[PDB]
């Protein structure tokens, strides 16, 4: 059972710090290259970040820059999103999922597997 | 009648390489943690005797360069084999003009093949790369290239 | 808002044609690959096209998609009531070096 | 017993050049004004079937490729021939691990075998190249690549 | 005879400009690099100045630039060094050569055949 | 003052073996190829060797050069009377984005 589970979802007091476990089973973790993406309640998907096979590169989207941090633990085969100062707008079902593609100039994606996502729903 | 065996390979020979459903690999630890080209079922071709055999059908500790192993790359407890070229390896996506340039496009060192062997009927055969120019995967690839010398 | 646009929505009757456009620059669908996604309703989303012209195994041959210039499209023959879902685009920025998604279109059957 | 002759070209056949002494052009018409190496008494093999010849030897009036004439750009009054092949013609000094890359190593686009005819006993063998990465020559050049479509 | 011939040396006033033309014969003019090179008197070679095969670039020295000027006319099959205010040490002959080598990074030089060389003379 | 550097001069009796040194950075000798000139009085340089290793046609076998690292070296064999002259290097210098000759060395005979 190939499987990406996220964890570390709930109702958050608005300006702190999450940590998003994302532990992975039944494929090499040191293979793959892993995403992170959110959906907002009644609206679409929008990629966040992006961490390389060995943890060497760091890849962040332009709205999330500054309040977010990727990390890789490859000895525990689980990539760590580091969401800060969460929003009104960040409130959403954080998917997690693998690629295998590339990035530089002529780069093609390949997000095979989606998690199923955990929900932040940072409010009072 | 026999021809030579494809297990038998000489400096300046042309290799032609078939890789069916090729995918991308960020790093081959055998090509110094480089991005490469790889596929499961792929097919070898000796174009100047035209032998061919599967790469996952050949007993990659059996191969000789010269009347010599093949340098063998153990890394990270994977142990490869290399077949070494006179240039750059030239693969292109298959039956069209989409061609694939190597990871060390811009230097006049040569490239090499390599080819990952379990022991038993697995072999992945793994051509150098830059980037995914002939997209991330399963994606049809034929490359070409000549024997180089044995390793020094 | 997003460099890929898409249309809002759009419908047909079951087992009729829909296709959906998807726009962008030459720095990510002109450079680069695309590909496309479905999101079910309560569900995580599947990868349904991938380099442009490709599907991975167990998706429907009745979906296709093809890049025309700095542009690409998604096909889906045969429309049914289950195929029902919203499709994103999805490439890679050379110029902004993040991942760029589709804006979002919406498939309904009336 | 006699094989396919030379003047027979088809698309996936694996063509063998050797340029003897070849020399740096700074700019070659025939390659929309790129850079090129040259060679006057250079010889083309074909892999496949193993035929080869002087490209001064042949005359390119009567070569054909999958049944059709090559391509001609007369480009300054000089008629010259378009041999396509299936991604980058690979180039390397003979006798050395030293190799060559074309003008086109970032791009997707294949390359080509382009010669300059006189229409007598003198022809120029022209292969894509960015710089004298081998040397301005005279330098001793050998390559190797793999035919590809006829133009459209 | 191949020869690729320097005219326009003699005494001059300093600070002053002249056009040392270079009337080649017995070869291509078009597929050639025309390099410039003086030898100031008690001293050893120095390179002064390059054009392209078809005028498009035009490259200098470092002491030299500003002060001097390339041009080509193919037409005429004749290059044109342009001297701009003479001091007291281009008082050179100014041998003239052809190079059919490159210039980008792994660069090969070939200054096949060097001229017998104008002699500029600035003084009073 | 040139980027690349020679002796002096240097000097032997006939019939015996010289050799001139030139050094330089990677930026024009390590990565570009250099040559040899030699400058008889009274006449203009010639070229004897290109491409650190080979010689124009109708320069004597006697002459010889090699690259070690970012340095070349000219081998001279049988020194004679006539061959006494003045050697220089040439290069170019990517970094510098020009032409770089050698320094002078200067062969006699006692």
């Amino acid at each position: 059972q190939v499987q990406l589970v996220e964890s570390g979802g709930g109702v958050v007091q608005p300006g702190r710090s999450l940590r998003l476990s994302c532990a992975a089973s039944g494929f090499t973790f040191r293979s793959y290259a892993i995403h992170w993406v959110r959906q907002a309640p009644g609206k679409g998907l929008e990629w966040v970040a992006l961490i390389s096979y060995d943890g060497s590169n760091g890849y962040y989207a332009d709205s999330v820059k500054g309040r977010f941090t990727i990390s890789r633990d490859n000895s525990k085969n689980t990539v760590y999103l580091q969401v800060n100062t969460l929003r009104a707008e960040d409130t959403a079902l954080y998917y997690c999922a693998r690629d295998r593609g590339s990035i530089v100039e002529p780069a093609a994606l390949y997000i095979d597997y989606w998690g199923q996502g955990t929900l932040v729903t940072v409010s009072s | 009648a026999p021809a030579r065996p494809i297990t038998n390979w000489r400096s300046g020979d042309v290799v032609w390489v078939t890789l069916p459903s090729a995918e991308y690999a960020q790093s081959q630890s055998a090509m110094g943690s480089h991005p490469a080209y790889w596929s499961e079922e792929a097919t070898i071709i000796n174009v100047a005797t035209g032998q061919r055999a599967a790469v996952s059908s050949i007993k990659w500790d059996q191969v000789t360069l010269n009347g010599k192993a093949l340098h063998k790359e153990t890394h990270s407890g994977l142990v490869y084999y290399q077949l070494p070229l006179m240039g750059k390896i030239n693969f292109w996506q298959q039956g069209t003009t989409k061609a694939g340039y190597t990871y060390n496009y811009n230097t006049t060192d040569s490239d090499s093949l390599w080819v990952w062997w379990d022991g038993g009927s697995k072999a992945y055969l793994y051509i150098s790369t830059y980037t995914t120019m002939l997209g991330a995967g399963p994606v049809n690839i034929t490359g070409l290239g000549a024997v180089g010398p044995n390793p020094v | 808002q997003s460099v890929l646009t898409q249309p809002p929505s759009v419908s047909a009757a079951p087992g009729q044609m829909v296709t959906i456009s998807c726009s962008g620059s030459s720095s990510n669908i002109g450079n680069n690959y695309v590909s496309w996604y479905q999101h079910l309703p309560g569900t995580a989303p599947k990868l349904l096209i991938y380099d442009n012209n490709k599907r991975p195994s167990g998706i429907p041959d009745r979906f296709s998609g093809s890049k025309s210039g700095t542009s690409v499209t998604l096909g889906i023959t045969g429309l049914q009531t289950g195929d029902e879902a919203d499709y994103y685009c999805g490439t890679w920025d050379s110029s902004l070096s993040a991942v760029v998604f589709g804006g979002g279109t919406k498939l309904t059957v009336l």
